[PDB]
RNA sequence: AGGAUAGUGGCCUACCAUGGUUUCAACGGGUAACGGGGAAUAAGGGUUCGAUUCCGGAGAGGGAGCCUGAGAAACGGCUACCACAUCCAAGGAAGGCAGCAGGCGCGCAAAUUACCCAAUCCCGACACGGGGAGGUAGUGACAAUAAAUAACGAUACAGGGUUGUAAUUGGAAUGAGUACAAUGUAAAUACCUUAACGAGGAACAAUUGGAGGGCAAGUCUGGUGCCAGCAGCCGCGGUAAUUCCAGCUCCAAAAGCGUAUAUUAAAGUUGUUGCAGUUAAAAAGCUCGUAGUUGAACCUUGGGCUUGGCUGGCCGGUCCUGGACCCAGCCGAGCCUUUCCUUCUGGCCAGGACUUUUAC
């Protein structure tokens, strides 16, 4: 038959259901970025868990060994490249103190509030998902795209929505035609 | 074990419990509007009685 | 608001199949999508070739729309688009009629029908015929 | 020196004899002697049909005092005759003799839960219909 | 299994194809012919996957039954034909000639030749022995028998095969510092004189290669084919790379560059 | 020695020896056993699984035997028997879904008697035919990805330095759905695009489990009263039950949530890493002893000389980057020390002759 395609899982649940001091932690940081569920914090958790993996096998290596400059720069040079780590931190030492918050800064949502584009961030969810948002000349309605620095500077409304200069909604098209 | 007895009496308490209706109330959000809510009702408008925090206060 | 923009890359010159073949961008913002009929139109009016030398397919619209990409072919001469295309391209050009016949079913109940006769039709529905004394 | 053997070519003595001592862990011995295949009644499979013998009652296991509603089952796959739990406040009307009912375990996972005594079962549906469903009125019995 | 297989799964086929995997349940698979199966290139892929001439395996039949593909100076209209290393296909059509010649990545590169070395090949001298009626023959890599060669040719060597006559035009004796391209494992591609040659009776002789870079690999006397009398002087042109084989941390760095 | 085979061979025959395997586990039995690539879990070491997208193997109800052919002990080929089983005019004849779809049975357990060769490839005398192989759709909460179920303002209060909510008041935004249409396709469906339609209780209404502890969240109200029931475990019910049945409120995860079973970690409760054995389970009553396992020390060390490469610097020779000279540090050589380092021809590469066996 046909060759299998590829899928995997991406995000754990915490081993202990019930813990206040995490569960306020969760809620506290979903309240801050606008989240709808607690998966999405888990998301976060799962991809800096693998990551810290991969980093330390790669610090394990010796200084110059091939495997640790290739793959680790590269590895940098990515987080450097979606605006994680910053320009002054490219060590992978810096890389093991990284925190969630950094990824969730770097989110569609996160960044259209923090543009002045919104009034508040449950403002930004809502507005990515309307198809109110372009990034380039490519609309886009995942909230959770993650901006890389070089198009950091391209994100304004949709060119044919009524914010940015296209035409009138449904439910203004009904008053004003009346 | 020596096992039997009557079986008449099934269904016993919740056959007389008097049934009472549902109120009428008003549909929770969903998704991230819940989670919105919650986060407001335990870090920004705490309710606490000098350290004294309860999620479901009886009327006491 | 109209304005049909046409894009072409990844062009080959085939004369292998007395072809040009290409990869067709149209940019059509405020406009649903184009028509295939209309863009073998404008592509005869751009590349100075006859309508019926060129065919486009594939076509799939961005998100958000105003966009679409596609697959386009331009043959020498109207009689080698008629030898190097497939029956259905060309049935949806117009340059072709659609072959009509029965149902996969019909035609293997029929080959399995006939399979159980050596010879002639004529001598078996004769000799069949023959039996039957009524 | 520890009592094990240490040394780089008694590889045969470490593997044979943890090979020994693995029978000492009794959920070793169940997997291998295949008891669930052997001696369970529902042949090692999570669920398992039956028909509805008989309504009988079973008295609970002091302190506690309360007639455990019940039911005797006899599986189709097997013949063997089980003893199984109908749950809820008066669920045991929602089954009737020569009733089909889908059971499962009580989660022990083979041994008795709370006060009753030699039951490892519960019923899950009775003709095709979940308990819960008709506890609930969600749906109503097929007669 | 009660005879010969005629059918192959895609996952199963070559990697150095670079077939992907969704496309289909099967994939070509090539003919009897001059080349092993797992050291072909079926013409089917080279016209649709490689030159992307043909959109699907319709339109490559239908250009090979107008007798335009040419291989080794004879017109082939088999779709599954196993065309090899050093087999030259020819698109008079398009005015092209190609050689299958590797990368050093592996792969069969799209190496389009002049027409003046399109009109001979090299062929590796597996066998030399005597036929019928004491008649010596050469077998190349690709199943050429030619009879009466140079009494000096041995196996191992390379010959110059004329390609419109079939003859031996000359030849390249086996030694140390001979250029060698690998047709096999994992040094594939790679190209280098040889450093030395280590014999082991019974077993498999190896081959010691210098890259131009003055990096040494080892490979098996099996995947040797001699391409030249020293080093610097091929007889036909190598592919875009030399077959010199650069590390990854060298190849990030040269694709840096060159944008 | 022969015969037979495509061919080696006790493969078989004739004659002849008495050999062959085995406690380093032969042989026999079991397997809810087709092998592998691989799967689940995983600090490490491990434990468990692999019928199933690829490779190899085996079978076509069970056996056995064959024809044709290069290739079959083939089964959508045949012959015979066994078990099933079909038509019959009673003389006879004909069967093989562990192919696709479908039916019965079995069960805890699994979808359409649909469309097409357009793609992927295969077969043929072949540019043309065929292909339930394969592709398309149908059923489909197996799993997997993303991701709606609302957002922003004004009043009115409260409030904290300038704004977070608790109520009744607005106008905006959008796809779920619908649909001209175009795209998609062999033809369709759907997706993606997109006119018009399509949201105030926005009834376009999220559920599943829980609220004594483990374990997050009630000593609220009513009902029952060792009954009914709950309760994985400890425990809860005899009149204000924090645990039942309900209502309210609250907690947890959410298009998902619970239950049963198996399995992995937790389990240092299988322990090589890494368990325990006086009394909690556990040193054979005591010696000898074969196999197994395991076994004291000892044979070129030191010194001297020359050289290759790279780290810190001093040099700095700075466009983070490059040199002899110098210091320490690190890796390799090449000679001499009574010197292992096989031995010869063309003259370190190619052509001859020798070599204690291993483990690592
Ligand atoms: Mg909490
Ligand atoms: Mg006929
Ligand atoms: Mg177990
Ligand atoms: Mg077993
Ligand atoms: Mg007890
Ligand atoms: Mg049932
Ligand atoms: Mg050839
Ligand atoms: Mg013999
Ligand atoms: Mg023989
Ligand atoms: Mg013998
Ligand atoms: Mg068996
Ligand atoms: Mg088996
Ligand atoms: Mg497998
Ligand atoms: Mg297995
Ligand atoms: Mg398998
Ligand atoms: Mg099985
Ligand atoms: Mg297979
Ligand atoms: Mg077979
Ligand atoms: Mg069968
Ligand atoms: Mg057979
Ligand atoms: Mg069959
Ligand atoms: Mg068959
Ligand atoms: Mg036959
Ligand atoms: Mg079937
Ligand atoms: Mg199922
Ligand atoms: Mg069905
Ligand atoms: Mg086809
Ligand atoms: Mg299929
Ligand atoms: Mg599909
Ligand atoms: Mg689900
Ligand atoms: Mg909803
Ligand atoms: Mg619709
Ligand atoms: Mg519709
Ligand atoms: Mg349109
Ligand atoms: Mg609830
Ligand atoms: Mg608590
Ligand atoms: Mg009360
Ligand atoms: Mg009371
Ligand atoms: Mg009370
Ligand atoms: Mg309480
Ligand atoms: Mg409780
Ligand atoms: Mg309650
Ligand atoms: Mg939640
Ligand atoms: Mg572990
Ligand atoms: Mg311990
Ligand atoms: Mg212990
Ligand atoms: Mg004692
Ligand atoms: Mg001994
Ligand atoms: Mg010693």
């Amino acid at each position: 038959p046909r060759a299998p395609r590829t899928y995997s899982k991406t995000y754990s649940v915490p081993k202990r259901p019930y813990e206040s001091a995490r569960l306020d932690a969760e809620l506290k940081l979903a309240g801050e970025y606008g989240l709808k569920n607690k998966r999405e914090i888990y998301r976060i958790g799962f991809q800096l868990s693998k990551i810290r993996r991969a980093a330390r096998d790669l610090l394990t290596r010796d200084e110059k060994d091939p495997k640790r400059l290739f793959e680790g720069n590269a590895l940098i040079r990515r987080l450097v490249r979606i605006g994680v780590l910053s320009e002054d931190k490219m060590k992978l030492d810096y890389v093991l103190a990284l925190k969630p918050e950094d990824f969730l800064e770097r989110r569609l949502q996160t960044q259209v509030f923090k543009l002045g584009l919104a009034r508040s961030i449950h403002h930004a969810r809502v507005l990515i998902t309307q198809r109110h948002i372009a990034v380039g000349k490519q609309i886009v309605n995942i909230p959770s795209f993650t901006v890389r620095l070089d198009s950091q500077k391209h994100i304004d409304f949709a060119h044919n929505s009524p914010y940015g200069g296209g035409r009138a909604g449904r439910v203004k098209r009904k008053n004003q035609g009346k | 074990g020596k096992v039997h007895g009557s079986l008449a009496r099934a269904g016993k308490v919740k056959s007389q419990t008097p049934k009472v209706e549902k109120q009428e109330k008003p549909k929770k959000p969903q998704g991230r509007a819940y989670m919105r809510l919650l986060y407001t009702r335990r870090f920004v408008n705490v309710t606490l009685t000098n350290g004294k925090r309860k999620m479901n206060p009886s009327p006491a | 608001s109209d304005a049909v923009t046409i894009r072409t890359r990844k062009v080959i010159s085939n004369p292998l199949l007395a072809r040009r073949q290409f990869v067709i961008d149209v940019l059509h913002p405020n406009r649903a999508n184009v028509s295939k009929d209309e863009l073998r139109e404008k592509l005869a009016e751009i590349y100075k070739a006859e309508k019926d030398a060129v065919s486009v397919f594939g076509f799939r619209t961005q998100f958000g729309g105003g966009k679409s990409t596609g697959f386009g072919l331009i043959y020498q001469s109207v009689a080698d688009a008629k030898r190097f295309e497939p029956a259905y391209r060309l049935v949806r050009y117009g340059l072709a009629e659609k072959v009509e016949k029965a149902s996969r079913q019909q035609r293997k109940q029929k080959k399995n029908r006939d399979k159980k006769i050596f010879g002639t039709q004529r001598r078996a529905q004769k000799r069949a015929a023959r039996r039957n004394a009524d | 020196g520890k009592g094990k053997p240490r040394g780089l070519n008694s590889a045969r003595k470490l593997r044979v004899h943890r090979r020994n001592n693995r029978w000492a862990d009794q959920a070793y011995k169940a997997r291998l002697l295949g008891t669930a295949f052997k001696s369970s009644p529902f042949g090692g499979s999570s669920h398992a049909k039956g028909i509805v013998l008989e309504k009988i009652g079973i008295e609970s296991k002091q302190p506690n005092s309360a007639i455990r509603k019940c039911v005797r089952v006899q599986l189709i796959k097997n013949g063997k005759k089980v003893t199984a739990f109908v749950p809820n406040d008066g669920c045991l009307n929602f089954v009737d003799e020569n009733d089909e009912v889908l059971l499962a375990g009580f989660g022990r996972r083979g041994k008795a839960k709370g006060d009753i005594p030699g039951v490892r079962f519960k019923v899950v549906k009775v003709s095709g219909v979940s308990l819960l469903a008709l506890w609930k009125e969600k749906k109503e019995k097929p007669r | 299994a009660r005879g010969p297989k005629k059918h192959l799964k895609r996952l199963a086929a070559p990697s150095h194809w670079m077939l992907d995997k969704l496309s289909g349940t099967y994939a070509p698979r090539p003919s009897a012919g001059p080349h092993k199966l797992r050291e072909s290139l079926p013409l089917v892929v080279f016209l649709r996957n490689r030159l992307k001439y043909a959109l699907n395996g319709r339109e490559v039949k239908a250009i090979m039954m107008q007798q335009h593909v040419q291989v080794d100076g004879k017109v082939r209209t088999d779709t599954t034909y196993p065309a090899g290393f050093m087999d030259v296909i020819t698109l008079e059509a398009t005015n092209e000639h190609f050689r299958l010649v590797y990368d050093v990545k592996g792969k069969f590169a799209v190496h389009r030749i002049s027409a003046e070395e399109a009109a001979y090949k090299l062929g590796k001298v597996k066998k030399v022995q005597l036929g019928k009626k004491g008649v010596p023959y050469v077998v190349t890599h690709d199943g050429r028998t030619i009879r009466y060669p140079d009494p000096l040719i041995r196996a191992n060597d390379t010959v110059k095969i004329d390609l419109a006559t079939g003859k031996i035009d000359d030849f390249i004796k086996f030694d140390t510092g001979r250029l060698v391209m690998v047709t096999g494992g994992r040094n594939l591609g790679r190209v280098g004189v040889i450093v030395h040659r280590e014999k082991h009776e019974g077993g498999f002789d190896l081959v010691h290669i210098k890259d131009a870079l003055e990096n040494t690999f080892v490979t098996r006397l099996s995947n040797v084919f001699v391409i030249g009398t020293e080093a610097g002087k091929p007889w036909v042109s190598l592919p875009k790379g030399k077959g010199i084989k650069l590390s990854i941390s060298e190849e990030r760095d040269r694709r840096r560059a060159q944008q």
